[PDB]
RNA sequence: UAUAGUUUCUUUACUUAUUCAAUGAAGCGGAGCUGGAAUUCAUUUUCCACGUUCUAGCAUUCAAGGUCCCAUUCGGGGCUGA
RNA sequence: GUCUAAUUAAAACAUAGCAUUGCGAUGGUCAGAAAGUGAUGUUGACGCAAUGUGAUUUCUGCCCAGUGCUCUGAAUGUCAAA
């Protein structure tokens, strides 16, 4: 019950991963992958435009 | 005589709406700066059912541009919208289902819904299941847009007014019979107390103008003037015609 | 230097939560602020009738500094110097038996509205100063016409608070010199010559011209655009 | 004295100056509350005609009442 | 001159200097004595046979107590008047509108030995 | 038929009265920089935009950087970035 | 399914279905002594409000002269105060 979470230790309420006691392991995996790939594609969208502007 | 049932609903005691299980008002996002200069992106998190309403609602999450915060908004879901869909709202947004473009920036024939009749009212025309507004034309000078509403009326409204592109979901709801007083009872258990309906001609004349008589009969004409008063308006108010509709409305 | 980098943030529409900008133009001000601003707006969008805007033309700051320099030589007596004056007079009443004329004749600026109107009507006033910031303006709207009828030079000057500082009050709303010393009558004449040119000699033409009729920025621009879109050929 | 001029001027309510000034004051008094303290009287001649004196313990309230 | 920069469109009432009172004269001119002292929280004992059985067996004194007194006050008043350490206090409001306190003392003291010192047994 | 004047009505315009609505009153109006179209008949007329659209991620510490001061020290302030 | 608690439980009421009527919000229906006041409305024509008939099947014929309702407004019609 909610108030009983104040009587127990931190180890009983989290796991040792990022977003540990809030998000699932596979959801964390998904958002890691999404972040990495979307930032790489942001770089790519940037250099495409940097190519087009130097061209024209 | 006695105060009649239609007079008695205005006091709003047992006739008020039952709004316990309603998720909130289905409003468009406030028209702040981004929706009139560019676009803002939000995301559909869930499509939920709203009590008292056939159309489903979409919980769309946008970001606050001025504070670190995650303001949520309640849209009426358009048919074809799904969870994890990116909604784009504003002037320079793309003509796709679920986007909140202005009406000036859409072509003619476009099907929209939840249309502001005045910019900033955050949701009006075409809000119910299966309903949509059609754009007909533009007056770019005298910046205005003519639209066909679901009633058949034509309306001139500002081009800066907004609308959600697509059709309101839940269409086809009134095609199914209820078959049961109980199904109607549960329909109106969550809307308001307007059911069951006793016929005025089944009443005493103290309770209703049509009441009384040794046969059930209205006696005088059920067509009531618009300049009648409360207590007289029980029948067909300001009826231009009457009877079975034989042909085109000619509108 | 190798540890620091350039992040720069894109404060475009759908990016990068906006920074703290000066929203001094968008404040929800208190109602007294809005009253005192929209009042001065409304008093110039309306066609002001010439008896008002008889004001709105005030003494230039240079000749105003000069006339206040003059008037500050003729200032009333404070409580302290009045008290020692009357101690001297009580001493003299006993020892010299003067007829209350042991003290000399005073030369002081005449103030008070009912006093000064009477001075003007009796033509004892040499110069009159009139404040523009009077909140019931009907207290002073008649004073230019009266000074003109009786031949008195008047000057509408900025600051009833300045007149009050001049005369040991907070506000005075009017001031007047009726008698001046010979050391300064020449400057008084030099001053009246400059003032009558600006106020009394222009009375008959500023009595014709209605004030106000002034527009805001967003409306004057909409009028100018319409004009220069109409005046092309 | 000035109070005589004030008295004869307040009687010219349809003159341009006074109808302009009415036009402005009716707005400023409509923006304030139905009952509000006035620092000083708008019509001091009238006030002292009616008994007002500019000493401590005399107070001016301005009040608007609905018409009809 | 220039004007102040304001990063919010909201105007708040400024914080002004709040004075404290040091006024001119007192409100009631004499501080009232203690409305509830040890001789008013403990009115008298209770000598029912039921209560005297609690004295011999449980080391429990049974007192009549002011309806305004709480357990802190009862404990403090017992420690003051009878020079005894207290373990627990239990209170009830009787059907006659008075308050009854069961005071359990520590094992060092004997309610039986201090009751006949109070003058009842 | 045209007048200098008085006078009613119709149509239209203004905004400050009044009215409506919204907002934690956040980006209005005008002008200017920059790009594109642009035809220029001298030299520039204007008109369009003037950071975000494969992805159910993230976006917060007067912003990092740049530059000038103080009094170096722990650091602090201003302008720009905007 | 519902009702005349304490003489009437029914063929009465309701019902699903059917049809009509008004209303695109400066709105329709209703309330309130008033109001910077309200219910419908956390609503928006697949909605709200007002009526009638009363599952299904098969049909719902003629009459707009009368009373009503509604629509039109150039008028030797009438038509109040100002
Ligand atoms: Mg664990
Ligand atoms: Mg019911
Ligand atoms: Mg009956
Ligand atoms: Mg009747
Ligand atoms: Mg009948
Ligand atoms: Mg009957
Ligand atoms: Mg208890
Ligand atoms: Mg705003
Ligand atoms: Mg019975
Ligand atoms: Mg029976
Ligand atoms: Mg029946
Ligand atoms: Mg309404
Ligand atoms: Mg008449
Ligand atoms: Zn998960």
């Amino acid at each position: 019950r909610p108030r009983q979470y104040a009587t127990v230790s931190k180890t009983h309420k989290t796991v040792s991963r990022a977003y540990g006691g809030s998000r699932c392991a596979n959801c964390v995996k998904e958002r890691i992958i999404r972040a990495f790939l979307i930032e790489e594609q942001k770089i790519v969208k940037k250099v495409v435009k940097e190519q087009t502007e130097a061209a024209k | 005589g006695r105060v009649i049932r239609n007079q008695r609903k205005g006091a709003g005691s047992i006739f008020t709406s039952h709004t316990r299980l309603r998720q909130g008002a289905a409003k468009l996002r406030t028209l702040d700066y981004a929706e009139r200069h560019g676009y803002i992106r939000g995301i559909v998190k869930q499509i939920v059912h709203d009590s008292g309403r056939g159309a489903p609602l979409a919980k769309v999450v946008f970001r606050d541009p001025y504070k670190y915060r995650l303001r949520e908004e309640i849209f009426i879901a358009n048919e074809g919208v799904h969870t994890g869909q990116f909604i784009y709202a504003g002037k320079k947004a793309s003509l796709n289902v679920g986007n909140v473009l202005p009406l000036g920036s859409v072509p003619e024939g476009t099907i929209v819904s939840n249309v502001e009749e005045k910019p900033g009212d955050r949701g009006a025309l075409a809000r119910a299941s299966g309903n949509y507004v059609i754009i007909i034309g533009h007056n770019p000078d005298e910046n205005k847009t003519r639209v066909r509403l679901p009633s058949g009326a034509k309306k001139v409204i500002s081009s800066d007014a907004r609308g959600v592109i697509g059709v309101i979901a839940g269409g086809g709801r009134v095609d199914k019979p209820l078959l049961k007083a109980g199904r109607a009872f549960h329909k109106y258990r969550l809307k308001r107390n307007s059911w069951p309906k006793t016929r005025g001609v089944a009443m005493n004349p103290v309770d209703h103008p049509h009441g009384g008589g040794n046969h059930q009969h209205i006696g005088k004409a059920s067509t009531i003037s618009r300049g009648a008063v409360s207590g007289q308006k029980a029948g067909l108010i300001a009826a231009r015609r009457t009877g079975l509709l034989r042909g085109s409305q000619k509108t | 230097n190798p540890l620091t980098h350039s992040t720069p943030k894109n404060f475009g529409i759908g990016q990068a939560v906006q920074p703290k900008r000066n929203l001094s133009r968008y404040v929800k001000w208190p109602e007294y602020v809005r009253v005192q601003r929209q009042k001065k707006i409304l008093s110039i969008r309306l066609k002001v009738p010439p008896t008002i805007a008889q004001f709105q033309y005030t003494l230039d700051r240079n000749t105003a500094a000069e006339t206040f320099k003059l008037f500050n030589k003729y200032r009333p007596e404070t409580a302290a110097e009045k008290k020692e004056r009357l101690t001297k007079e009580a001493a003299a009443v006993a020892e010299g038996k003067s007829k209350q004329d042991a003290s000399p004749k005073p030369y002081a600026v005449k103030y008070g509205l009912n006093h000064v109107v009477a001075l003007i009507e009796n033509k004892k006033a040499k110069l009159v100063l009139i404040a523009n910031d009077v909140d019931p303006i009907e207290l002073v709207v008649f004073l230019p016409a009266l000074c003109k009828k009786m031949g008195v030079p008047y000057a509408i000057v900025k600051g009833k608070a300045r007149l009050g500082t001049l005369v040991n009050q907070k506000t005075s709303a009017v001031a007047a010199l009726t008698e001046v010393r010979a050391e300064d009558e020449a400057a008084l004449a030099k001053l009246v010559s400059t003032i009558d040119a600006n106020f009394a000699d222009k009375y008959d033409e500023v009595k014709k011209h209605w004030g106000g009729g002034i527009l805001g920025n967003k409306a004057q621009a909409k009028m100018d655009k319409r004009a220069k879109n109409s005046d092309s050929a | 004295g000035a109070y005589k001029y004030l008295e004869e001027l307040q009687r010219k309510k349809q003159s341009d100056v006074l109808r302009f000034l009415q036009r402005v004051r009716v707005w400023e008094y409509r923006q304030k509350n139905v009952i509000h303290r006035a620092a000083r009287p708008t019509r001091p001649d009238k006030a002292r005609r009616l008994g007002y004196k500019a000493k401590q313990g005399f107070v001016i309230y301005r009040v608007r009442v609905r018409r009809g | 001159k220039a004007l102040k920069v304001r990063t919010s469109a909201t105007f708040r009432l400024p914080k002004t200097l709040k004075l404290a009172r040091a006024p001119k004269y007192a409100s009631k001119a004499v501080p009232h004595y203690n409305r509830l002292d040890s001789y008013k929280v403990i009115e008298q004992p209770i000598t029912s046979e039921t209560a005297m059985k609690k004295v011999e067996d449980g080391n429990i004194l049974v007192f009549q107590v002011s309806m305004k007194a709480n357990k802190y006050q009862i404990k403090k008043a017992v420690k003051e008047l009878y020079e005894v350490d207290v373990l627990k206090v239990n209170t009830l409001v009787r059907p006659n509108g008075t308050k009854k306190a069961y005071v359990r003392l520590t094992a060092d003291y004997d309610a039986l030995d201090i009751a006949n010192r109070i003058g009842y047994i």
